[PDB]
DNA sequence: ATCACAATCCCGGTGCCGAGGCCGCTCAATTGGTCGTAGACAGCTCTAGCACCGCTTAAACGCACGTACGGATTCCGTACGTGCGTTTAAGCGGTGCTAGAGCTGTCTACGACCAATTGAGCGGCCTCGGCACCGGGATTGTGAT
DNA sequence: ATCACAATCCCGGTGCCGAGGCCGCTCAATTGGTCGTAGACAGCTCTAGCACCGCTTAAACGCACGTACGGATTCCGTACGTGCGTTTAAGCGGTGCTAGAGCTGTCTACGACCAATTGAGCGGCCTCGGCACCGGGATTGTGAT
């Protein structure tokens, strides 16, 4: 039987430091799994659409920005903007 | 002098506008709120001609669209007029 | 002779991995090519929006008096937060059950 | 600046809307309901069709941006190029 | 003997299914029902256990979203009561 | 040869349905309405899943044919690996 | 010394063109490699929609005693057939209109 | 300006074929030619899930066709086929 | 109000299944050098978007009259909710059979790649003819007599 | 029934602009040869899907009683439909300005490619502990007095 891969280790990691002192079953680690795997293939997807709009090959950070204001809504978009933003800055400076 | 009974010009105008296919609302105030409307996104926007025409052809057809799920509510409650309270539901159904 | 290896999820200060994110977009046909900070921003955006529902679903455990998050958890969850019920408003969470919410007409007078 | 243009979306304009739609008997209250509904799906369309006209460095919102920001919208046109 | 007036253990079964997850229909005649409508698209099938269980969870989620809709329909015409007609006007609002 | 299953969606089942569904009062004629509607939506997700499970030439119904066919279907489930 | 050419749509007996329709999916990132069969068989399927709805548009352009179609006759084409309505059922036609249809309760009495 | 691609020279083939004396408009033209890009795009997005559900790296005829049946509904998705594996039957014998 | 009562929440003690922690190994991420090209940049053209002016009626707005529709009330009988005894059958645990899905190595059919060439398709003009506009003529359905 | 009347379909003449046909050209589809590799295929393994049996109560079913909800009727008064006079602003045609989008040529930073290398993640075990079950006490809201 070939390996088989998820997220499961980095949303641990992530529970983790919001929330210390609390578990999470094997069943609600499946939800967050293919909540991961549903966010991912909707973000791409629009980034794709947006490369071919524009006559583009490469999709750059510029392509999942803008994909992400036009899936997100409101206060969301603002936040992950932010987020994302910053990890590149600190990506670029080493 | 010559009176139509309520309800009679009414079905007359239903028959006038469902066999036709023209714009219903005028087009320079429908303008105008395009370009209200697109003021607190960017500043200094323009518009292709045919870019507010796209917008006032969808607006009409969602507009005509949910009228006719209004009309089956109000029916619905016994009424053959709608009512605010018939939008409302309309579009919660609708998910909107 | 070569410098140690440094993850870039790492470099970006992230718990998401980068590596696999930018395997991810190479393989499924999104692009002919992928720029280096796509993968950056998609996994920060990931993570973000994971802390956010584990945050919201470790709070409705402790309400519940309750150490681990079950699917009932996440539920509660999505459904009383506005914009994460927007964002998956056509999703079926599995064992999630449905909010306490009886129309007020039916109550007893 | 421009203000008060939703009023320009006339009382007979929406009867002759709601006439197309099959409707005989409106009350007077359908009027600001329907300018309100008219209002938001006007600013979500248009939000996304200038994220469009951004994205590609543009200051003229086009046609097609239009086209596009309401195919995401579950709302497919045709007739202007998509 | 002791009577609850007709309503009070309506309102106590709704609270008790709406704060639990468990599945509502019987798990064997589901299954049959299932492998009985696959017969007529292809014939000696075979079905993994998950793949029963996911058409279940599906099926009980779309019938309990349907049952709000339908209930929100039958206020609207003043009544308490769900009729068919209630189902047939969600489901054509709906697009179904 | 399987026959006439769909009485095995019982009167209870369906009130427990409505239940979980904040209904309060139920008439006779929903029960054999809700079956109607149970099977039509049972007929089109089978129908696509078994479209899946004959393209990849094999003969087992998998939870992942179920989960593809109730997303193209606007009706995503997690919880079962999609 | 080479055979002249002759088309891919012609060897397939098909109007629509085969070779635009391959050079599409190739550019269109859908997969690494594309198979001889499958333009032609996109190309077949996309020429039988289209001669399903102009026969129908056709029919309602001379029921309504007219030379040319419009938009108006491939409205009244798509939403007086129930399988195409259902294909098209969440697309706008521009200048269509709508289907003439009055509910039976607001007719006199 | 750089040279726009359309299939209004198709459309009007095909038009002429099942209604000799039948004209169209430009404005219907321009609803058909983005039916047909609808359609395109429709088709194939299912077929390239299809192949990457499988694991296989080529679009074929099988994925068309099984993406045919999962789009069309009932009576339009059998013809549809049967117009497919012809045309496909009578490029390969020549 | 008040009392009896049925349903549910809460507290506590055990058992147990399930989650968290640990090992090793192998697959995939990282590093470094090389090359190739996609995209940024400075400039030019020329297209169409914007702002303004002056009419010309089509459309909107306010108002009066009165029709008929929505809402409130009453009454009743029809349909459902509640509860109980009895029967049916679902759920569970074990046990064979075996059908079929995943995995391995090999070879071939098939699809990518590339260089010329020609013929198919697009942009630009020209002109028939289908459609639109206007002006009666005859119905055709509505409304009061 | 019947007569007056307002709106609409229909027929005809005719001008107009829109669609269809034709021509230059240039770009992309086709042909031929070469090679890389994705996939079909024959076979093996092993695993989970199906069929059967035997209990064990949980749930479903039919039935009686009685409550209260849905539907039918009546009345009224309120709010819209219809029509008319007056005012306003939308639509159209022309005319400048100029902002900006598409195109051209060049160059440079960025991304693919490939070979080693090591470390991160996954499968497999082991075992604390959070949760479920069951029994008892306290509320707690319901319903008749």
């Amino acid at each position: 039987r070939s390996r088989k891969e998820s997220y499961s280790v980095y949303v641990y990691k992530v529970l983790k430091q919001v929330h210390p002192d609390t578990g999470i079953s094997s069943k609600a680690m499946g939800i967050m799994n293919s909540f991961v795997n549903d966010i991912f293939e909707r973000i791409a997807g629009e980034a794709s659409r947006l490369a071919h709009y524009n006559k583009r090959s490469t999709i750059t950070s510029r392509e999942i920005q803008t994909a992400v204001r036009l899936l997100l809504p409101g206060e969301l978009a603002k936040h992950a903007v932010s987020e994302g933003t910053k990890a590149v800055t600190k990506y670029t400076s080493a | 002098p010559h009176r139509y009974r309520p309800g009679t010009v009414a079905l007359r105008e239903i028959r006038r506008y469902q066999k036709s296919t023209e714009l219903l609302i005028r087009k320079l105030p429908f303008q105008r709120l395009v370009r209200e409307i697109a003021q607190d996104f960017k500043t200094d926007l323009r518009f292709q001609s045919s870019a507010v025409m796209a917008l006032q052809e969808a607006c009409e057809a969602y507009l005509v669209g949910l009228f006719e799920d209004t009309n089956l509510c109000a029916i619905h409650a016994k009424r053959v007029t709608i009512m605010p309270k018939d939008i409302q539901l309309a579009r919660r159904i609708r998910g909107e | 002779a070569r410098a140690k290896a440094k993850s870039r999820s790492s470099r970006a200060g992230l718990q998401f991995p980068v590596g696999r994110v930018h395997r991810l977009l190479r393989k499924g046909n999104y692009s002919e090519r992928v720029g280096a900070g796509a993968p950056v921003y998609l996994a920060a955006v990931l993570e973000y929006l994971t802390a956010e529902i584990l945050e919201l679903a470790g709070n409705a455990a402790r309400d519940n008096k309750k150490t681990r998050i079950i699917p009932r958890h996440l539920q509660l969850a999505i459904r009383n937060d506005e914009e994460l019920n927007k964002l998956l408003g056509r999703v079926t969470i599995a064992q999630g059950g449905v909010l306490p919410n009886i129309q007020a007409v039916l109550l007893p007078k | 600046v421009l203000r008060d243009n939703i009023q320009g979306i006339t009382k007979p304009a929406i009867r002759r809307l709601a006439r197309r739609g099959g409707v005989k008997r409106i009350s007077g209250l359908i009027y600001e309901e329907t300018r309100g509904v008219l209002k938001v799906f006007l600013e979500n369309v248009i939000r996304d069709a200038v994220t469009y006209t951004e994205h590609a460095k543009r200051k003229t919102v086009t046609a097609m941006d239009v086209v596009y920001a309401l195919k995401r919208q579950g709302r497919t046109l045709y007739g202007f190029g998509g």
